[PDB]
């Protein structure tokens, strides 16, 4: 939904650069809230936990 | 008390050279003559005056 | 030509002189509201109604607020963003001359000067922009003065300016007040050696040209009185401005 | 020579310590206003008497 | 060098110029609770009576809104920055941006901060202070010798 | 060449680097370490007046004082910890070697 | 923006381009800034103040004020040194405007300031008129009963008008009087005491 | 004439009415009523309320009643603001009371959410004054609760 | 006021004296003086002199 897309290339063949939205993905992660779930209300904290 | 107060460090670099274990030790270094001054709480030396 | 190939056409409507301004403001109104418009220009400097006054057009239109470009006018009173909320131009007023004038204090290394003006509306300004002048110098004039235009007697002031120790005359006024003041210098010693005469453009027109003293030092607009290549300059800048709106 | 030296050859901008008014000063530099009144006094024996 | 030599270094330095008002900003990037900590303990340890203003927190990447903000509340003299070298090139890139690259803001960065000296990128201040160990006087054969 | 390492695999005496950064885009090798105390090359610290393009310094006042009693106490730098106490400034007293 | 002007002389009705004006520079051309009085060089008409006006509150250790003699006129009278007393003819009201409705007449002033502003015209060659104060105050940033302003009265205010041009007085130097005009350096250190019975 | 909608221009062609009619008109509601900026003596047109710098009074007698002295002043173009603004600063300089004024957060368009927001966080006093037109503050106040 | 023996009770206070004051001295023309002027009656005028 958000602008920006980069991915993360073939870096096993000459490639070291690293991925720039490496931080903006995991930031995405950390907003990931949900209701749904068989195990229950799942979202992250600020450590990334349930 | 001294330490946190912000101007008396004068103090503090005077009173390092003689800092004394017991308060005996001041008692009778002031006794013989040895000490000037020191600062102590008030009854204690208002008994031992 | 040059703005790309965007699917938006263009169409003109141009209003003439009419004596009646309420008509004049009924055919704008009638001719603004059936045409849906973006920008309106207003381009008569040589009225024969000596009031002057565009304001009902940029009224019509700030009632939905809509910019009005206009071209002709120079006052405080169009000048300000309180009553006429969005009537801009591409002709300066009067006031930033002052900072020309404080240029002049930057040429001839004056520093205690005397301001005379005879209007209050656009004299408020002009003495906010100056005291902002001398702010940025950090010093203050000697005398100020504002009062009412029409009488004769404000020789006396004169006078009172004659028994001050500096000789800068700044004069802000329309052309019956220059007139008057300075039939008032030239009856009051005030035309001979010494004194500092640093005015606008309009005390060089009408009387305000003939009783003017010889040697006087005045301000001119560039292509303020060519309107054509004014109207091309200002239709050059409402076309990119609506391209870049667009 | 001095402050004034290193002042009027501008090689330091002001000087804040204690520093008298006279007229060569204010020829060469110029003063702010005065924070404290300080004239000049003689001290002398002044025995017991 | 340990991070905690290094941290000692700089406010050795700190020390030796006397620049007692400063602050401590951070990203999340790593050995930074262990060098907040440090900072901490030592301006704890110190009779010098050092201007500790509150560490800054950066969590992820920028969206200038929050991050501005935190930026915005630095008024101090020295900047201690701890992220890594692309996050160092991007807030100081918004520090140029918002002006808060002025004579009275320093700067000074580890070794992990500025990276290689072999490579220099820009949005760089003339004065930038840093503190590496990437010499080129000492040479590279002569660390490889050392190894050996 | 005292490379010893600790318990965490670092170097005991490792060779601390304080740099700056010039106007010609280089990165000056200003200070090193001794084993103990900092070596500091400028005493003198440089103010870099140009850290960009576009930066009029006019707030550097360079200030000399004279030496008396009740208004000016210089004093020597601690000997513990070679630091002035945060009450006191910092100042430098140019001597000469001999006449 | 950035608006070229051009500067005009009117030579005996004719109008004459004497200059230009850019956004931010002015540039005289080769034409001849006529005057109308002598030279075309620029008239420095900033006069070097040859006559004073010197305003002064009611001091008794500073300004004695005496009614005249007869009329206008200043008796000369000696110290206990043999010193003739210096006055001079000042012009002051009589009394507070409740008090005097209307009674301001050229009296009698002297005494120490007055001394020291005849040192000042020993100094420097000028001339110089003293007068009084119109009220019986220093002067203080005061309210006014419009534009929600305070203006200045006393000294102050008769000073800013331009009614005065030299405040001689024991001026208390402050940091309000200071942001508004130039001192000078103080001739006398005083402070502050209580007067008691 | 009393006006029922939002628009004090209105008024101000009724201004234009007074310069052509010669008529002692009297706006009574709404728009009509609404304070404009500066009238003329050559218009006899009249409105039905107060001046800007009265309901200061007011509103600083409220604040004199309350002790509130820890205000800000969130300020736009729209007109009437610069007496406002003056009279504001001409009542601290006139002040017994010592009010603590914060500086004047000023816009100068619509809000871009960018530049704008740092104004509004800015924002530490108690009194929060605003000063525009009515869907201009509704969208303020709906940012202030989208910014807490 | 620090001296040992207490012998000293100088001449007046500065009666007859050059009752001069202690300033700040900048260049003849310096930008810093109007405000540093106003910053020392400001400390004046609030008793922190
Ligand atoms: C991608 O992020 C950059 C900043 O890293 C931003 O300037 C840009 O607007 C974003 N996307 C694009 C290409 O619009
Ligand atoms: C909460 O506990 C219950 C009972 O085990 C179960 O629904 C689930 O494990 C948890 N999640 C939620 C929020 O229901
Ligand atoms: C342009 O406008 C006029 C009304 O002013 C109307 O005839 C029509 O909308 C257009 N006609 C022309 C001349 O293109
Ligand atoms: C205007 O008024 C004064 C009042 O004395 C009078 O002398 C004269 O009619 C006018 N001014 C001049 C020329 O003095
Ligand atoms: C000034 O004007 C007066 C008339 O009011 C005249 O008599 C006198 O000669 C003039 N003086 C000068 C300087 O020309
Ligand atoms: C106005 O300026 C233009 C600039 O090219 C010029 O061609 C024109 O002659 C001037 N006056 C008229 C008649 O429009
Ligand atoms: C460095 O080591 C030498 C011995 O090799 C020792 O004498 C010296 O004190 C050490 N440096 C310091 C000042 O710690
Ligand atoms: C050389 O140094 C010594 C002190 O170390 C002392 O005699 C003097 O400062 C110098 N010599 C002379 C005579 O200047
Ligand atoms: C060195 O000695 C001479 C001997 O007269 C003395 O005048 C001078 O001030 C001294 N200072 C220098 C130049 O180091
Ligand atoms: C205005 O005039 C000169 C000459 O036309 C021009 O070079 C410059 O743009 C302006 N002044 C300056 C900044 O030198
Ligand atoms: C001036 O004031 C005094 C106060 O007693 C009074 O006696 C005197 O008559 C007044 N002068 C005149 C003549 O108004
Ligand atoms: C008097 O003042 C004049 C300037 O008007 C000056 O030329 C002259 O030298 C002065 N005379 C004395 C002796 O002060
Ligand atoms: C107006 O000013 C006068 C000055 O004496 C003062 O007495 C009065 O209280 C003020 N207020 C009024 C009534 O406007």
């Amino acid at each position: 939904e958000k602008e920006n897309i980069t991915d993360p290339p073939r870096g096993c063949v000459g490639n070291t650069n690293i991925w720039k939205t490496g931080p903006l993905f995991k930031r995405v992660l950390m907003s990931s809230k949900y209701a749904d779930g068989v195990t229950g209300r799942v979202e992250f904290n600020e450590d990334g936990d349930r | 008390y001294f330490r946190r107060q912000v101007e008396l460090s004068t103090m503090y670099r005077h009173m390092e050279k003689h800092n004394y274990e017991s308060a005996a030790e001041a008692i009778q270094a002031v006794r013989d003559n040895k000490l000037h001054a020191f600062i102590w709480d008030s009854a204690v030396l208002e008994f031992e005056a | 030509k040059r703005h790309g190939s965007w699917k938006i056409q263009l169409n003109a409507t141009s209003v003439t002189h009419k004596p009646n301004a309420i008509q004049m403001a009924l055919s704008v109104c009638e001719d603004l509201i059936s045409s849906q418009v973006y920008a309106i220009l207003v381009s008569h400097p040589p009225t024969p109604n000596d009031h002057f006054t565009p304001t009902p057009v940029s009224y019509t239109a700030g009632f939905y607020r809509i910019p009005v470009l206009g071209l002709t006018t120079r006052m405080s009173i169009y000048s300000d963003k309180s009553i006429h909320l969005s009537f801009l131009r591409t002709v300066p007023p009067y006031s930033h001359q002052s900072s020309v004038w404080f240029e002049m204090m930057r040429v001839y290394n004056w520093n205690h000067i005397i301001l005379l003006v005879s209007d209050d509306h656009e004299g408020r300004a002009a003495q906010k922009r100056l005291e902002t002048l001398l702010e940025e110098r950090e010093s203050k004039a000697e005398k100020v003065l504002q009062f009412d235009p029409g009488t004769k007697n404000v020789t006396a002031l004169l006078m009172e300016a004659r028994e001050l120790e500096a000789r800068v005359i700044i004069l802000s006024a329309s052309e019956d007040d220059a007139a008057t003041v300075y039939r008032a210098a030239a009856m009051l010693n005030m035309t001979g050696s010494g004194y500092v005469w640093l005015v606008g453009e309009r005390e060089i027109s009408g009387n305000a040209l003939r009783y003017a003293p010889d040697g006087i030092i005045g301000l001119q607009l560039i292509n303020g009185k060519n309107e054509s290549a004014h109207i091309s300059d200002a239709v050059g800048v409402v076309a990119q401005a609506v391209h870049e709106l667009l | 020579n001095g402050m004034i030296g290193e002042v009027v050859y501008q090689r330091a901008v002001m000087a804040v310590g204690s520093l008298t008014i006279n007229e060569e000063r204010s020829e060469v530099v110029d003063f702010s206003v005065p924070f404290v009144e300080t004239g000049i006094s003689v001290m002398v024996s002044r025995s017991n008497g | 060098a340990s991070i905690q030599q290094q941290a000692t270094v700089m406010l050795k330095i700190m020390q030796d110029y006397d620049w007692h008002v400063f602050s401590l900003v951070t990203t999340i990037f790593p050995g930074y609770r262990d060098f907040i900590s440090f900072i901490k303990t030592t301006v704890d340890n110190s009779f010098v009576g050092w201007d500790m203003q509150n560490v800054i927190t950066l969590d992820t990447s920028f969206e200038d809104a929050k991050t501005q903000v935190q930026l915005k509340k630095i008024h101090s003299s020295v900047i201690l920055l701890y992220c890594s070298k692309d996050e160092a090139v991007l807030i100081l890139s918004e520090a140029r941006s918002l002006g808060l690259t002025g004579y009275d803001f320093f700067w000074i960065v580890p070794s992990l901060v500025s990276g290689n000296t072999e490579l220099i990128p820009k949005e760089f201040p003339s004065g930038l202070i840093s503190v590496s160990y990437d010499d080129w006087d000492y040479s590279l054969e002569a660390r490889v010798r050392d190894g050996l | 060449k005292d490379l010893s390492f600790t318990e965490e695999g670092y170097q005991v005496h490792p060779r601390l680097v304080v740099i700056v950064l010039n106007k010609d885009r280089e990165w000056e090798k200003v200070g090193k370490w001794e084993n103990q105390t900092l070596s500091l090359r400028h005493a003198v610290w440089p103010r870099y007046k140009s850290f960009s393009d576009c930066e009029p310094d006019d707030n550097h006042l360079s200030i000399v004082t004279l030496e008396e009693a009740p208004f000016v106490i210089v004093e020597d730098i601690d000997p513990l910890t070679e630091t002035c106490v945060r009450n006191t400034v910092p100042c430098r007293k140019f001597v000469k070697i001999n006449n | 923006k950035f608006a070229n002007y051009s500067i005009m002389n009117l030579q005996n009705r004719k109008l004459v381009q004497v200059g230009i004006y850019n956004g931010t520079h002015v540039i005289p051309n080769d034409r001849k800034i006529i005057w109308p009085g002598g030279e075309t060089e620029k008239p420095r008409g900033y006069q070097m103040s040859t006559r004073l006006k010197i305003v002064t509150i009611h001091q008794e250790p500073f300004v004695y004020v005496k009614p005249t003699m007869s009329d206008g006129t200043c008796k000369e009278e000696f110290t206990v040194n043999g010193d003739p007393v210096k006055k001079v003819i000042c012009t002051g009201p009589n009394d507070t405007s409740p008090g005097s409705p209307r009674h301001t007449v050229p009296q009698c002033c002297y005494g120490f300031c007055i001394d020291l502003l005849i040192k000042l015209a020993r100094t420097m060659n000028f001339t110089y008129e003293v007068h009084l104060v119109a009220d019986g105050k220093f002067g203080t940033q005061e309210r006014v009963n419009n534009s929600n302003k305070k203006e200045w009265n006393g000294m102050m205010g008769e000073l800013l008008s331009g009614q005065a041009d030299m405040i001689v007085a024991p001026l208390t130097i402050n940091n309000e009087r200071a942001q508004y005009i130039e001192f000078s350096k103080p001739f006398k250190y005083q402070g502050l005491t209580i007067l008691v019975k | 004439f009393g006006d029922d909608t939002d628009q004090e221009a209105v008024a101000q062609m009724l201004d234009f009415i007074s310069s052509q009619t010669f008529i002692p008109i009297l706006g009574i509601h709404g728009g009509a009523s609404m304070i404009m900026a500066d009238k003329d003596p050559t218009s006899t047109f009249f409105q039905f309320g107060a001046s800007i710098q009265q309901q200061a009074t007011v509103m600083l007698k409220i604040m004199q009643d309350y002790d509130w002295h820890v205000f800000s002043l969130v300020t736009t173009i729209f007109p009437g603001y610069r007496d406002f603004i003056s009279f504001i600063k001409t009542t601290v300089d006139n002040s017994f009371v010592g009010w603590d004024m914060q500086n004047v957060i000023t816009l100068d368009t619509s809000f871009e959410d960018a530049k704008t927001q740092v104004q509004l966080k800015k924002i530490h006093s108690s009194v929060i004054l605003l000063y525009c037109s009515k869907d201009e503050a509704v969208l303020i106040l709906s940012e202030a609760r989208s910014l807490g | 006021g620090r001296d040992e023996g207490c012998k000293l009770v100088t001449i007046g206070s500065g009666y007859i004296f050059a009752t001069t004051g202690y300033g700040i001295a900048l260049q003849k023309g310096s930008p810093w003086k109007r405000q540093i002027d106003l910053a020392l009656l400001q400390f004046v005028g609030d008793g922190e002199m």
